[PDB]
């Protein structure tokens, strides 16, 4: 009877996973921007990097 | 028509070469020359495989190419019958480049003869896994060789006066010993007893291993032979007719030159065999 | 019996809320917030260095910890290390499982872990006192193939396997501390978080699970694609993560709100991909495909600004300095690729 | 070398150290033959193995060196590992004959015979082993003999009529595993029959793979 | 990890002798080795220096020509063969080994040394002072200058401060001005810029005490500074 004892370690596993709080996606979205928006000079990679500066050329 | 160049040499100049050689020699340029190109441009510009058998193969294909170049002003000297108007250098020049590439035309012949027989009858060996950075080295030394073989025909006052013209040439029917017969005759004798040997093995050990049922062994067998039998017959007549050549000479003495005056003119057309295999050389190895 | 079935109905109706949940909480697209700013230009990113020496197959890389340095595995049986400036090799380290799967670097800069195939996952010690690198510790104890690795500091480590088991080690003790179980299929990837608290693994059920390192809790569950899942990563921030399947499809998901955000397709591509990767300010995101090129996606419109287009065979490894300085690519012709 | 330092003139000296054991030690692994060893659970993997996560396997026939790999305990998915084994020399495939009627523990209805036919065709289409030859080995023909002549395989074979002997019932078994090859002009099926012999299989093996050798150099340098 | 070196001895002006190590503990093959002689009479100075794979071999002008140097890499060894002994070749020698690869600190373990009598361009760094006496407790520093700037190509001032305290053999304090290698407590740094620097030390404790080295590495030959001992 082991069968059933799976069925309430999910069922168990079902009520653990659906006792989180949610936010907007759009907040998720406006975060994502500004911390893009924040490093925008520190990659130089995105920024068209100078050639003066960088130690692989 | 007896003249001296050193040495007793007579020498011809008959009115049949006019008709028949300079349309054979310029169909054999205007399409070895293309023949050679484009295999060359191929595996120039659109082949990435770079193994230790398409760099022989390579090399044999620049050996021919060169030949070709050389044509067009042989025709123009046969066109005029026997006169050569361009001086010193340019006729010294094109009697190295025709001597110097017929003979590297047959040194990477054979190599992929052999490079075929390691690879048949004795495979997983040694000489089937080296590096294109150590087949290279050899095809460096082969060229040299080539080359080394064949300097001394920048040594040489070339242009003679005949009288009436001057002639630009190193096949004379003289009466003399030396290098250049030799290396004429020796050129085909050794890759012959070599590449039938190799080409007879091949064929007789993909056969006792009971392994000549699929098509492409057949196909392999069928274009072996093709090798070997076209290299007879587009090599084998020149050299029939100089070791006739060598038996007047040493049976009648130089004095009555007219004995040569027709079997000579054949070997100016024979000769012209020699040229052939670069024009159906690709369609060989390269193509089909 | 009737206890099983009940017990599944329960399930179900469960399965159905949680769905219902994560629908009702989503408003907008991340495309329509993120569409205001302009697009960066044409990525023009050439080849500044060219590692080689590998003799086969290339299975991973990854960035040293001062962005100078990197390791990578092949199958030749080999594990390297390279200084990116110079072209330089530091080290050369033989292997014992000739099939391996991927291979990690510590933070501090003194171990390197490997392992896979074999169910076994080797550290080796490299600031020694003795010249030469030498094997501290084999974690054994899994029994599917090992397919990630990750140090989460200089004496814990965690694994993902095949067996659908993930587990959090003591490379002192040498046993499992905690094990992670809920998956049905082989296990592919893991990514640990920036401040090292959680991690998130992607498994071959196309499904992936947000774990927790200090107890074992398994704290929310991903889905959305249809076949397997072989490459995920953290967004630099911590607050998302990045995965890419084999149905030739790359995937956004959100940790707060748990649903799917951004979708990288493009229908001239029909094969999947083998590795992603971020970049400094989360706005490019590579992605290895095995049409035999790289592509660089500006990561908030979803569309295409590059091709690291150089290799000559299917691309398996990727990364990005710490400092943002290059990205480094493998692939399975044996040659490794700097790029500005 | 003189833009370089004195603490940077050592560093390329040590790379080229290590470049040239790289390269030297990669030549000892283009020379040696790589054998996959499979079967259909309890096929014989370890009689043939006898009658010599990943078990390696060495032995030297003829001054050549062969690595079997015997991949039986994953018990995992094997789409996620199979093109690990590219590469390859040759699948070498055991499965005994004389267990039609024996069952697998799985179903009472269905055989074992048919999932070892199911198994060698899944091993026989696989992209992975587009040009792969496979050697095939039938096992178990002592006790084979004597369990056809008790009970007809016309219960594993509904389609079949043969007089219930050793050799026709043999040869059809055998043209029921050759006849599931999909390419038939890249790839090739070796099939052998022994029980016990301490003689043909690794000689059987010898020439398989020397065949297969011939037909690679003689298609590496064009002629082929 | 040991390096034992013999050798040494009493030695006539016209003659040759030889000085052999045995490097125990370690992989021997990835060191490149040099040797340092210390000549009574406050002497200091690089001699000679072989790699790892017997490539490069390198001399300081003053010995070129008389000295050479040698491997046996299957038995971990390491020779220096010395031919013309001048009346100035009295000295005590060091044989140290270092590898060169990003981030390694080279002159790491220092030998042991070995003592030899004799029977009766370069850069320079300089260090003015040659004493200093201080109480324990109390920070205390010393100075080192050179005659032109080290900051290479590669960012890096290839000077070592290194110590010998009364009686033992010396041992690496700072690598590369701004490095403190492994072993030795954190108490001592050093800093400067240019042409001119400074070890410092903030706590004095009684081990502290000794006398004090500087060691450039741009080129060959390596070249010192002088010695400034402290004292209780
Ligand atoms: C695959 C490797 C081993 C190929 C090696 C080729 C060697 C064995 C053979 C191939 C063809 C041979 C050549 C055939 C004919 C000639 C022309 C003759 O006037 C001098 C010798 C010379 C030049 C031979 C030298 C040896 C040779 C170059
Ligand atoms: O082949 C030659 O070298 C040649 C051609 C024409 C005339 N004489 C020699």
């Amino acid at each position: 009877t082991a069968s059933i004892a799976q069925a309430r370690k999910l069922v168990e596993q079902l009520k653990m996973e659906a006792n989180i709080d949610r936010i907007k996606v759009s907040k998720a979205a406006a975060d994502l921007m500004a911390y893009c928006e924040a490093h925008a000079k520190e990659d130089p990679l995105l920024t068209p990097v100078p050639a003066s500066e960088n130690p692989f050329r | 028509f007896l003249e001296i160049d050193k040495k007793n040499c007579c020498v011809f100049r008959d009115d049949f070469i006019v008709k028949v050689l300079p349309p054979v020699l310029g169909l054999e340029f205007i399409f070895g020359l293309l023949g050679n190109g484009l295999a060359l441009w191929i595996f120039c510009f659109h082949l990435k495989s770079w193994k230790s058998s398409r760099i022989f193969l390579f090399n044999l294909a620049v050996a021919d190419f060169l030949l070709i170049i050389c044509l067009p002003f042989l025709m123009d000297n046969y066109v005029r019958r026997w006169d050569w108007k361009f001086g010193d250098i340019p006729c010294r020049l094109m009697l190295f480049m025709l001597a110097m590439n017929r003979q590297g035309s047959i040194i990477f012949l054979t190599v992929v003869a052999v490079d075929r027989y390691f690879r048949v009858v004795h495979p997983h060996h040694a000489l089937n896994k080296i590096s294109n950075r150590t087949a290279a080295i050899i095809s460096c030394l082969l060229w040299g060789i080539t080359i080394g073989l064949t300097v001394h025909l920048l040594k040489k006052k070339m242009p003679i006066q005949n009288g009436g013209a001057n002639l630009c040439s190193s096949f004379s029917i003289c009466h003399t010993f030396q290098w250049h017969e030799a290396m004429f005759l020796l050129e085909f004798f050794l890759p012959l007893g070599i590449i039938l040997f190799c080409s007879a093995r091949i064929i007789w050990s993909l056969r006792q291993r009971q392994m000549d049922r699929h098509a492409k062994i057949k196909r392999a067998i069928t274009f072996i032979m093709v090798v070997a039998i076209v290299f007879v017959i587009c090599f084998l007549p020149s050299v029939v007719v100089r070791i006739r050549i060598f038996w007047l000479l040493h049976t009648s003495g130089t004095q009555n030159c007219e004995v040569y005056r027709s079997v000579d003119l054949a070997f100016f057309i024979t000769l012209s065999f020699t040229y052939m295999n670069s024009m159906l050389d690709p369609v060989v190895y390269y193509f089909s | 019996g009737s206890e099983l079935d009940q017990l599944r109905q329960e399930a179900e109706q469960l399965k159905n809320q949680i769905r219902d949940a994560r629908k009702a909480c989503a408003d907008a697209t991340l495309s329509q917030i993120t569409n205001n700013i302009d697009p960066v230009g044409r990525i023009q990113m050439r080849t500044r260095r060219t590692l080689r020496g590998h003799l086969a197959k290339i299975y991973a890389m990854h960035w040293g910890t001062d962005s100078r340095l990197l390791v990578s595995a092949s199958q030749d049986g080999k594990l390297i290390i390279w200084d990116s400036y110079t072209t330089n090799k530091v080290h050369a380290i033989p292997l014992r499982s000739s099939w391996v799967m991927t291979c990690a670097y510590a933070p501090s800069g003194n171990y390197v872990a490997c392992g896979g195939l074999d169910n076994i996952c080797s550290i080796y010690n490299l600031k020694t006192r003795e010249g030469n690198v030498r094997v501290s510790r084999e974690l054994a104890g899994h029994t599917g193939y090992l397919s990630c690795c990750r140090f989460l500091d200089d004496n814990q480590i965690v694994t993902s396997s095949g067996d659908t088991t993930c587990a959090l080690w003591d490379i002192e003790t040498g046993q499992q501390t905690t094990t992670f179980t809920g998956h049905t299929g082989d296990v592919m990837s893991l990514s640990l978080a920036p401040d090292t608290r959680l991690f998130v693994s992607g498994a071959c059920d196309a499904s992936a699970k947000l774990w927790d390192v200090r107890e074992g809790m398994c704290r929310q569950t991903f889905t959305g694609h249809e076949s397997d899942i072989n490459a995920i990563c953290f967004f630099p921030n911590g607050n998302a993560f990045a995965t890419g399947s084999d149905d030739a499809t790359c995937r956004l998901f959100d940790l707060r709100a748990d649903q799917e955000l951004m979708t990288y397709s493009h229908d001239n591509i029909i094969c999947g991909i083998t590795s992603v990767s971020f970049s400094k300010s989360g706005r490019l995101l590579l992605a290895g495909y095995d049409d035999f090129n790289c592509n660089v996606w500006d990561a908030l419109k979803a569309d295409r600004a590059g091709v690291l287009a150089g290799h000559d065979n299917r691309v398996s490894c990727l990364g990005v300095t710490d400092d943002g300085m290059a990205v480094a690519t493998g692939s399975w012709d044996s040659f490794l690729k700097i790029w500005n | 070398g003189c833009t370089l330092s004195a603490e940077d003139k050592a560093a390329v000296e040590r790379s080229k150290m290590i470049d040239r054991n790289l390269r030297e030690d990669g030549e000892k692994a283009a020379r040696e033959v790589k054998l996959l060893l499979l079967g259909a659970g309890e096929s014989g993997k370890n009689t043939i193995v006898k009658q010599m996560g990943i078990v390696e396997t060495h032995f030297t026939f003829k001054d050549l060196h062969f690595k079997m790999f015997d991949v039986g305990a994953q018990r995992s998915e094997r789409k996620k590992w199979i093109h690990c084994f590219e590469g390859v020399t040759a699948i070498i495939f055991c499965v005994a004959l004389s267990d039609y009627d024996l069952v697998l523990a799985e179903d009472e209805e269905m055989n074992r015979m048919h999932a070892s036919m199911k198994l060698f065709d899944s091993i026989c289409n696989n992209k992975w082993f587009t040009d792969t030859s496979i050697i095939l080995f039938l096992n178990k023909k002592d006790l084979f003999e004597e369990k056809i002549k008790k009970s007809p395989l016309t219960i594993c074979y509904p389609e079949y009529a043969g007089s219930n002997t050793y050799e026709e019932a043999a040869a059809y078994i055998q043209c029921q595993f050759e006849d599931l090859n999909k390419r038939k002009d890249t790839k090739e099926i070796y099939t052998h029959f022994t029980c016990s012999t301490d003689t043909k299989n690794v000689q059987f093996v010898f020439d398989a793979v020397t065949d297969v050798i011939i037909k690679n150099n003689l298609k590496d340098c064009g002629l082929f | 990890v040991q390096l034992v070196e013999s050798g040494g001895g009493l030695v006539q002006p016209g003659g040759s002798r030889k000085l052999s190590c045995s490097a125990s503990g370690f992989a021997f093959s990835s060191f490149g080795m040099h040797w340092v002689r210390q000549a009574p009479e406050k002497g200091l100075e690089w001699v000679a220096y072989i790699s790892s794979g017997s490539g490069t071999i390198y001399y300081a002008d003053t010995v070129k020509g008389r000295f050479t140097i040698s491997r046996d890499d299957p038995k971990n060894t390491l020779f220096l063969q010395m031919t013309s002994l001048r009346s100035e070749d009295t000295a005590m020698y060091y044989c140290v080994r270092s590898i060169y690869y990003y981030g390694s600190s080279p002159f790491d373990f220092w030998g042991q040394g070995t003592t030899l009598t004799v029977s009766s361009s370069d850069i320079v760094m300089t260090q003015a002072t040659s004493s200093v006496p201080v109480t324990p407790g109390e920070s205390v520093s010393i100075s080192c200058r050179s005659s032109k700037s080290l900051l290479h190509s590669n960012g890096n001032t290839y000077l070592y401060w290194f110590l010998q305290r009364p009686g033992q053999s010396p041992q690496l304090l700072i690598y590369r001005m701004s490095n403190l290698a492994s072993g030795v407590p954190d108490r001592f740094s050093g800093s400067g810029s240019g042409t001119a620097f400074t070890l410092t030390i903030s706590r004095l404790e009684a081990e502290d005490v000794g006398v004090y080295y500087c060691m450039q590495h741009l080129e060959y030959p390596l070249t010192f500074g002088a010695g400034t001992k402290l004292e209780l």
